[PDB]
RNA sequence: GAAGUCGGCAAAAUGGAUCCGUAACUUCGGGAUAAGGAUUGGCUCUAAGGGUUGGACAACCAACUUAGAACUGGUACGGACAAGGGGAAUCUGACUGUCUAAUUAAAACAUAGCAUUGCGAUGGCCAGAAAGUGGUGUUGACGCAAUGUGAUU
RNA sequence: AAGUUGGACAAACUUGGUCAUUUAGAGGAAGUAAAAGUCGUAACAAGGUUUCCGUAGGUGAACCUGCGGAAGGAUCAUUA
RNA sequence: UUCGAUGGUAGGAUAGAGGCCUACCAUGGUUUUAACGGGUAACGGGGAAUUAGGGUUCGAUUCCGGAGAGGGAGCCUGAGAAACGGCUACCACAUCCAAGGAAGGCAGCAGGCGCGCAAAUUACCCAAUCCCGACACGGGGAGGUAGUGACAAGAAAUAACAAUGCAGGGUCUUGUAAUUGGAAUGAGUACAAUGUAAAUACCUUAACGAGGAACAAUUGGAGGGCAAGUCUGGUGCCAGCAGCCGCGGUAAUUCCAGCUCCAAUAGCGUAUAUUAAAGUUGUUGCAGUUAAAAAGCUCGUAGUUGAACUUUGAGCCUGGUCACCGGGGUCGUUAACCUUCUGGCAAAACCAGGACUUUUACCUUGAAAAAAUUAGAGUGUUCAAAGCAGGCAAGUUUUGCUCGAAUACAUUAGCAUGGAAUAAUAAAAUAGGACGUGUGGUUCUAUUUUGUUGGUUUCUAGGACCGCCGUAAUGAUUAAUAGGGAUAGUCGGGGGCAUUCGUAUUCAAUUGUCAGAGGUGAAAUUCUUGGAUUUAUUGAAGACGAACUACUGCGAAAGCAUUUGCCAAGGAUGUUUUCAUUAAUCAAGAACGAAAGUUAGGGGAUCGAAGACGAUCAGAUACCGUCGUAGUCUUAACCAUAAACUAUGCCGACUAGGGAUCGGGCAAUGUUUCUCGACUUGCUCGGCACCUUACGAGAAAUCAAAGUCUUUGGGUUCCGGGGGGAGUAUGGUCGCAAGGCUGAAACUUAAAGGAAUUGACGGAAGGGCACCACAAUGGAGUGGAGCCUGCGGCUUAAU
């Protein structure tokens, strides 16, 4: 097994490092897939330009229209996919709306049945969400 | 190759007790070993035993008396400072009463207890509780 | 464990507990240290004519009588061979494996056996030069490993 | 600065030596002087590299190189002469070699390699009008004779 | 004092090459999420030619066959 | 390594050392203990977060050190600058312009644009801290004071006092109260006194100051994890939820509306980065037979690990706290502080003092060393986060006194004291040794005197060196159920070379004969009245060693099976044989490495990739039959993998019962055989294995190892961190090539996978049972012609 010599820790240490690679959180963290790859730059919050809407379908075992949204990054003008939280808001989403979008939980994987989305809205045209939905704040004029 | 006899010694032991056997044969012998018999033997966890000198290393064999759950080595024997006994005591003994840890400090083999009245460290040996 | 093999054999000999001659075997610890030079002299092995000492003339151990090793009376009475008798007989071993190398080419078995010796023969002759028993530089050749052995 | 022309035909440009540097590809042998850069005169010195020879040495005689420095002038110096233009691809022939003397030098022929065929001498192939005739053959299948393809992979 | 001959520090500019990153790029070859269809066991049973590994050839498709191996086999078994 | 990289000489320059630079001379310096290069989404540290221990992440940020003022470069002044709120030149920006020109740098304090998910006043003051200056007085966007914010931390306001029918409970006690009255009222409104440079705020404080809109406390959830709905209306696998499972196709506890409750509360939620979880990075502390993973095997270097033994036993006292313990030592056995120098003593050493580690690791302790931080001592910011202040004294309101402002953390690394257990190198082997008021001598220095200075001699004090001189017990650890090397009888389908035999297959000649021969489940193709198949003789070719052939042997593995001879070698056994630690493991590095594949030569009988034909099903294209290419054989060169398996690395120790089996040895007044062999029995060592059991292990199958592991540590290499993508692309490297070695990322998925159990299925097997099954010579029939009745198609309006 592993060597148990009192000047083994050359050994110990390399072998560590070395099998360090292995796991997925290491090589994630030392890789920097955060900023390079991810379609932030390890941003909690981002804003975004919007592009188009699409009713992506639902996988097995359900089938339904999540009315999410295509947008375009400011930052960097990636696009990308986006959810809205709200029920029936699609008519009060409209695009080039200068989103703003967060992630979702998962640190970039896709959530539920809807493959291609890790982004939610938080806030669109600077008035924010669960405020259309209650009608406590309506949308400023463009 | 043997790389440490007491390690030998203490597995045999530990394996004749296990056993149920009232005696046990060990080879070769040493200087350790005896110490490490002696420090256990004072502690009552051992009966008397004989050294047959041969024109070899030697041979030991010990009478057990049971009242010995496990005996073991502690490979490489680290270096012990004061207030490292009280890790090991709770990383290897059952509880603060019951069990002694072997330190080869100093002063010479000796129990944890003993060598930390001693206020001197050393090197770690084995346990046998 | 066997150094170059799968072999777990523990035949060895048992030295005997008394360290003092037999009671009839009067060898008077000088008679016996002449015969070891007269057996030395002609140049065979020392533990061959330790066997000789034990078979035919019916002699103990020699250390329980003369006091010396067989290697040690020889050194110190001067018939000391160049290289030690380990040494000498792998050398042997290995010129003949050579020797019938460089004749049969397809025998890889022997190319095997014969590198197996090169390892234990330098392994050997780099602990004697540790030790100190041969002149430092002492490094071993193939070519010349009929010198070395002759 | 090739806009000429079917077409860079012709000419120009490069060129010696020393010091840097040199890609794709490759049969690992090359490509390669690849490509791309710098220097070069004269004079005065410096250092190192070898021979015999009079009592650690030594005054000669008899010697050629290399490297470096200063100074100087037409910022010039292989000063005439001498003397590679280079690169990126396609078709084709592997290469060296050979031929239409006097219009065609090639992709044509040949080549090593590969493969096939006949023949064990009372024979295969060839020759002779014939021959008590000749060649292969001063030969014997690792040979001779007859063909096709044309390096390597 | 301006100016001038030499020495070094030398910012910065042209010409080329190398390195890291990015943006191009028609088009070619991959798998993943995949509209009906397509498709027979190649594998899951002796999956209907027992299975599988290495190697080579052939075949629209899993694949078929030659050689040597393993049972992870469907046999731990023929002492007469 | 030029145009300085390593060192030397000399010089220059610097305040000074220095290849800092120059000229010359040699080729040196670092590196698998990772040099060099690259990335850093890197200023470093005190420190911060998580908190059993060990560990992991962060440190732009109140302190210390470093660099910088858009980017380099150069310089004056000045002790001190390569200064930029100093200058000069160039580049990129921006700038007034009479187009001649001047020219500028907020990563300083406020403030502005832009990038932004993300961060505040173009406020007041030198009063406190300190700094500068010619200076008791000046200045300080240092600094202090205030102003806006959703968050960084610490303390509590939204109230409680009763009557109230009832649920009640027990004449004692809560509840909603479509209800009221008296109570305690604190924020605010506003002049006071404190506070402050002046103000804000704070403590005191003119007075006014709540009855329901009182002066309305919200954020998420109520299927589980994780707490709280089969309560009511609307949609109805849609809208949608949904971190995961999962719900939604009319009874929706999960969708949206009402109600209630639940967790938190001026806070709740969401996203991201990190920590614990994660014993899923395992040193503590993982796993590798079957779930991911032991390299095909062997050698072996760095590296790691390394058998036992060298001052020990006994008798003492002693001052000391819990009859113990820590410590100090001789006395002497066994020698008493080895030794160097010195003081006195002087028949040297005997006593004491200075140094005593050869050289350590290790342990203890000490010195030395920022504060802030953390732990923590003391102290009543009304408690607390705080702070380092404070306290007396309640009868004179006392020309004062009294405490503090600790302690630890330090050792990574460095210095030093004490100990010599553990682990390391040497001591005197060709004695090339302590040898020493030492038998003889050399050679030098004057630490001194001979007159102060300079020089030789040498009495003298001392360093060093030459042949001897026996002062003494003169010097070598046992020889590891470690290892190597001998030596004897062996043993082996271990290796190479040569060599002997065997029948089988195919082919050729000839001979006897004629109808079919081959092949398959059935065929078909092909050949055969020309002599097929068969049978008899001879010869040739290459391949291969059947039966004996076994839960038997050998070899490191791949593999090795005819005889004999030669050569080299190997294990086990026997051994009062020799050396003495010479050993285990391996990164790298090399040898061997089935079959198939490659290059050529020789050889090519059978089989047989590719291929050729004929049934076969619908299609066969594949299985089947015959022929047949490369290939199967050998020689000389290649490669380098397989289910290269015992799916199980190597070395060492221990662990239960039996019977077979190979090799060796020991014993038998046991059997047998023309001096030994064969058989049998017992013991032991070394192997291949088998049966039972499970103290023990595992998830189980199972395992004498996969046991001696939560009671986790004998030593050491290789390898894995969910499945795909993918052993794929790219890069490097070996090979002529096929290919071998090394070997990712993006993206996607909530699961793949192992063991075992129960059903189901099997063109699987074994027992059976049946006229809705067959056999039976079956009997009757339907279906064949025509009609009753019912079912689909058609018609109609309903059929």
């Amino acid at each position: 097994g592993k060597p148990a010599g009192l000047n083994a820790a050359r050994k110990l240490r390399n072998h560590r490092r070395e099998e360090r690679w292995a796991d997925a959180h290491y090589k994630k963290r030392l890789l920097g897939t955060a900023y390079k790859s991810s379609p932030f730059g390890g941003s909690s919050h981002a804003k975004g330009i919007v592009v188009e809407k699409i009713g992506v379908e639902a996988k097995q075992p359900n089938s339904a229209i999540r009315k999410c949204v295509r947008v375009q990054l400011i930052k960097n003008g990636k696009k990308v996919t986006a959810f809205v939280p709200h029920d029936g808001c699609l008519n009060f989403v409209d695009e080039n709306d200068e989103v703003l979008l967060s992630g979702f939980g998962r640190k970039g994987k896709a959530k539920g049945d809807i493959p291609g989305v890790r982004f939610k809205v938080v806030k669109v045209a600077g008035v924010g969400l669960s405020a259309l939905f209650h009608e406590k704040k309506e949308k400023p004029r463009a | 190759v043997r790389q440490s006899v007491l390690a030998d010694c203490l597995n045999n032991i530990v394996n004749a007790e296990r056993r149920g056997r009232r005696q046990v044969l060990i080879r070769p012998s040493s200087k350790v070993i005896v110490k490490f018999l002696t420090v256990m033997q004072k502690h009552g966890y051992i009966d008397e035993f004989t050294e047959i000198d041969d024109h070899r290393s030697g041979k030991i064999v010990i009478q057990l008396n049971g009242r010995i759950n496990k005996c073991g080595v502690i490979s490489p024997r680290f270096n012990v400072k004061l207030k490292d006994i009280e890790k090991w005591v709770n990383q290897l003994l059952p509880s603060r009463q019951v069990g002694v840890i072997v330190l080869t400090t100093s002063r010479g083999i000796m129990s944890h207890n003993e060598a930390r009245a001693k206020d001197a460290g050393g090197k770690i040996l084995g346990f046998f509780y | 464990g066997r150094m170059h093999s799968k072999g777990k054999g523990i035949a060895s000999s048992a030295l005997p507990y008394v360290r003092s001659p037999p009671a009839w075997c009067k060898a008077d610890a000088d008679s016996v240290v002449e015969q070891i030079l007269k057996f030395s002299k002609k140049g065979m092995s020392p533990s061959q004519i330790g066997v000789t000492l034990r078979d035919s003339h019916g002699i103990p151990q020699v250390r329980f009588i003369t006091g010396q090793k067989i290697m040690r009376i020889l050194k110190a009475n001067g018939l000391a061979p160049e290289l030690p008798e380990d040494l000498y007989n792998l050398i042997k071993k290995a010129v003949s494996v050579r020797k019938h190398l460089e004749r049969n080419r397809k025998d890889k078995d022997s190319k095997f056996r014969l590198i197996l010796i090169e390892s234990r023969i330098h392994r050997l002759a780099r602990y004697y030069r540790k030790v100190g028993a041969l002149p430092p530089t002492w490094k071993y050749e193939s070519a010349t490993a009929s010198a070395l052995v002759a």
